[PDB]
């Protein structure tokens, strides 16, 4: 902590974050309403059964939190447990076909082996608490009552609720840049160090993620930064579909075949992109960054464009941060700086020391 | 009560720092006057007015694409963003070349829209050289929303050269709107402005740059925030001889801008009157040659344009607008009185209120009391219309 600073900042800007959160629900209002009406058609509570060993629960809707490309995430309450959760609800594409959701379930709940309490108490990876199905309806298959244009699968994922995801934080700062005092700007230093340590955690476990993106990076109520989407975790060096990497977050070397080898350099690249966005809000290299002003429109690195790393339109940033970003964003994948090694560099040691000194 | 003393003494009635000629030139004129060679005195004055009129002002505006550079330039020229001659977004970044924009009424005042350094491949010092930093009277960094590394790299480079620049934070109206909408429970407009201003001051300090003049403003609401104080600061930094041309080019955004313009023009009339030489006859018993009458009509047209009550400005606001003010009617003929009769009436009003401005038995020529009267009339007209605008 570190974490304490970030916790206090979110509390200070709670009203603003809340405003921007609600603003982003406006465009997909139809989707949000249709999904809400499917899961809570009549009562404020829906009774659900665990697909694992957790038995039966009643989930009360508090409010919608966020919309994704294939989902809506709600804040819900298990009143009997006196516990709030994020509940992720999936729309049916096929992007979330029944088989894809069965596979997502198995990968998700296998990920701890790749111990649930321990991975939970270590607080780097955001693990789901449970997977549930609305009572008396087959799991995975479409949930009734079906609403037009928004079929919902009967498979609901229960997780700890983050305070904010980094994508929403960046969208919030792009609306009103609340960092003004010298102290305020420590937030960007802290997030830079936290992102590096998060990636280093993956490297130490010999795992690759490949979805290390702001919408999967979460500041928790205690200020801890965690990484979600645990189902994508793979052992380093394994092969898999390249399409599973978001295209704007894919290194150039990942855009050349349908199958790819998953390497630590992949996450090191994505780490560089996320640190760049901390200081810049938009992605580097002109890559399209939806929801952010100043973004250009380059669809991916295979489309010809500006390949030199430019910082001119960023918030002014320390030279040691610039250096680290530049090394994480080396186009030569074999020379690309990895995060464990990054933490030993003079640049990281300087970043750490000035944060500790500022917080002392 | 000798005439050279009366001449110099007029300028001492004006706010210090707010004169249109230096003490040096004023002392030169006071001296030639005491000599008594009227040609020599007339020349010194004519020369000073020549130096004032021929002064060119070059104003550089740099900043990120979309930061408000063209809007700023258009605002200072009193031109709409969609009107003819307006600077537009996108062009400089495309060409990566600076583009001049003359003030439509005072073509000696020139604004230069500079491409953002990010639109070029020049490092800070190379950018400043390629953009001819040393040729500008003012070098203004335009910045919207939040600091960019480019903004600071440019400023630091200027700081290193032991030179100076102005910093203008645009779009503060948008900052205030977003604070009010996003954080209504803690919203304080004054407090927001102060918070942003202090971020600007402190950001320069933290980068080892001497605190520059800093102005928070909105191109969409020119009569508010820091636009008038920016105008005051810019005039005050100029060499004395450049002040007149810039002052008269300023948009008539507040009463205070309008009134300061009047004060400057009163000093010009005083110089013009002494250059034309004083007479030994009261103006309330004189009349005007046709040459004088033409000079007067042209002086009225100039004052009207300077204060934005010329016919073209009225049309951009017609018989109903003219009817609101006095200046359009002055030269309209009537069977009721001649133009000589109307103008003598004006002298009576002026001189009854103000006196003859000189020691006994000495007078300015009638035309200069009339210029004073027209100047007062036009400035009131300017304020009257501004209130309708506002
Ligand atoms: N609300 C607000 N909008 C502004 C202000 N200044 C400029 N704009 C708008 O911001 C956009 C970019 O301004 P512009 O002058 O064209 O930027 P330039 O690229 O630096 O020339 C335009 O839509 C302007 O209308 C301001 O002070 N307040
Ligand atoms: N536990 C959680 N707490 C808060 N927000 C979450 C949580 N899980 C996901 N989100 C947010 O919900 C949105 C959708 O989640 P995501 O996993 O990206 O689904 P999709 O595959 O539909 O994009 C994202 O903005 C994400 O940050
Ligand atoms: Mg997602």
């Amino acid at each position: 902590a570190g974490d304490s600073f970030m916790r206090d900042l979110l509390k200070r800007e709670e009203e603003l974050i809340g405003y921007c959160r609600e603003e982003a629900l406006k465009e997909p209002a139809a989707m949000v309403e249709a999904v809400t009406a499917t899961v809570w058609p009549q009562n404020a509570e829906t009774t659900v059964d665990s697909l694992l060993s957790q038995g039966e629960r009643k989930l009360k809707l508090v409010e919608p939190l966020r919309v994704g490309d294939r989902s809506v995430v709600f804040l819900v309450r298990d009143v009997e447990r006196l516990e709030d959760f994020a509940l992720k609800v999936f729309t049916m594409g096929a992007e979330n076909s029944r088989s894809e959701l069965e596979r997502l379930h198995e990968a998700t709940f296998a990920a701890a082996r790749l111990s649930p309490e321990e991975a939970r108490d270590r607080r780097r990876l955001l693990l789901p608490s449970d997977a549930v199905a609305v009572q008396s309806q087959p799991p995975f298959a479409q949930l009734s009552p079906g609403q037009s244009d928004y079929a919902v699968a009967n498979y609901l994922l229960l997780m700890p609720a983050a305070s904010v995801d980094l994508e929403l934080l960046f969208r919030t700062l792009d609306f009103l840049y609340v960092l003004r005092s010298t102290e305020d700007f420590l937030a960007l230093h802290i997030l830079t160090a936290q992102l590096i340590r998060l990636a280093a955690n993956l490297q130490s476990k010999g795992l690759v993620h490949g979805h290390f993106t702001p919408d999967n990076l979460f500041i928790m109520p205690d200020g801890r930064l965690m990484l979600g989407d645990v189902s994508v975790l793979r052992k380093v060096g394994t092969r898999g579909p390249a399409s599973s990497v978001p295209v704007t977050y894919a290194p150039r070397e990942f855009l050349n075949a349908s199958t790819a080898t998953f390497t630590h350099a992949l996450d090191a690249w994505q780490l560089g992109l996320s640190i760049y966005r901390v200081w810049c809000l938009f992605l580097p290299f002109g890559l399209v960054t939806p929801g952010i002003k100043g973004s250009w429109k380059r669809p991916s690195l295979r489309v010809p464009g500006t390949d030199s790393l430019a910082f001119g339109s960023c918030t002014p940033l320390p030279d040691f941060v610039q250096t680290l970003i530049g090394r994480f964003l080396n186009f030569d994948r074999r020379r690309r700086l990895l995060p464990l090694e990054a933490m030993e560099t003079p640049e990281f040691l300087q970043l750490q020391n000035e944060i500790s000194s500022s917080l002392s | 009560n000798d005439l050279p003393s009366s001449f110099t003494g007029y300028f001492k009635k004006f706010n210090t720092g707010r004169k249109i000629i230096s003490q040096e030139i004023l002392n030169l004129i006071e001296l030639r006057m005491r000599k008594g060679n009227i040609q020599l005195t007339n020349s010194a004055i004519s020369d000073a007015l020549k130096e004032i009129d021929s002064s060119v002002l070059n104003v550089a505006v740099t900043g990120e694409t979309g930061s408000g550079k063209s809007s700023f330039i258009n605002t200072l020229r009193g031109i709409g963003n969609e009107e003819e001659g307006a600077a537009k977004t996108g062009v400089v970044e495309v060409t990566m070349e600076r583009h001049p924009y003359k003030h439509p009424n005072i073509p000696n005042v020139v604004f230069w829209d500079l491409p953002g350094i990010g639109s070029t491949n020049f490092p800070p010092n190379t950018y400043l050289e390629k953009m001819k930093f040393y040729e500008y009277d003012f070098f203004i960094i335009i910045s919207a929303t939040r600091f960019k590394k480019n903004d600071i790299d440019i400023a630091k480079a200027i700081s290193m050269m032991k030179k100076e620049f102005y910093f203008v934070r645009t779009k503060v109206d948008s900052d205030i709107t977003n604070e009010a909408d996003g954080k209504p429970q803690t919203f304080d407009k004054e407090k927001v402005l102060q918070d942003i201003r202090l971020n600007c001051v402190n950001t320069f300090r933290e980068n080892g740059i001497a605190e520059p003049p800093i102005f928070l403003l909105s191109n969409k609401n020119v009569c508010h925030y820091d636009f008038p104080v920016l105008m005051d600061k810019l005039i005050s930094d100029l060499p004395i001889y450049k002040r007149h041309n810039f002052m008269v080019s300023l948009p008539n955004i507040t009463d205070s801008v309008i009134e300061k313009k009047r004060q400057f023009l009163k000093q010009r009339i005083w110089l013009e009157g002494f250059a034309a030489d004083l007479v030994n006859i009261i103006p309330s018993l004189t009349f005007l040659l046709d040459s004088d009458l033409e000079t007067l009509k042209k002086s009225m047209k100039f004052y009207r344009t300077v204060f934005g009550v010329d016919e073209t400005s009225l049309q951009r606001l017609v018989d109903q607008v003219e009817a609101m003010i006095k200046s359009p009617a002055v030269f309209k003929p009537t069977d009721e009185e001649t133009i000589q009769e109307r103008l003598s009436r004006y002298i009576q009003e002026f001189c009854l209120a103000n006196g003859y401005l000189l020691p006994k038995n000495s007078f300015l020529k009638e035309i200069f009391y009339l210029k004073y009267y027209f100047l007062d009339m036009v400035t009131e007209d300017a304020k009257t219309l501004l209130k309708e605008i506002c």
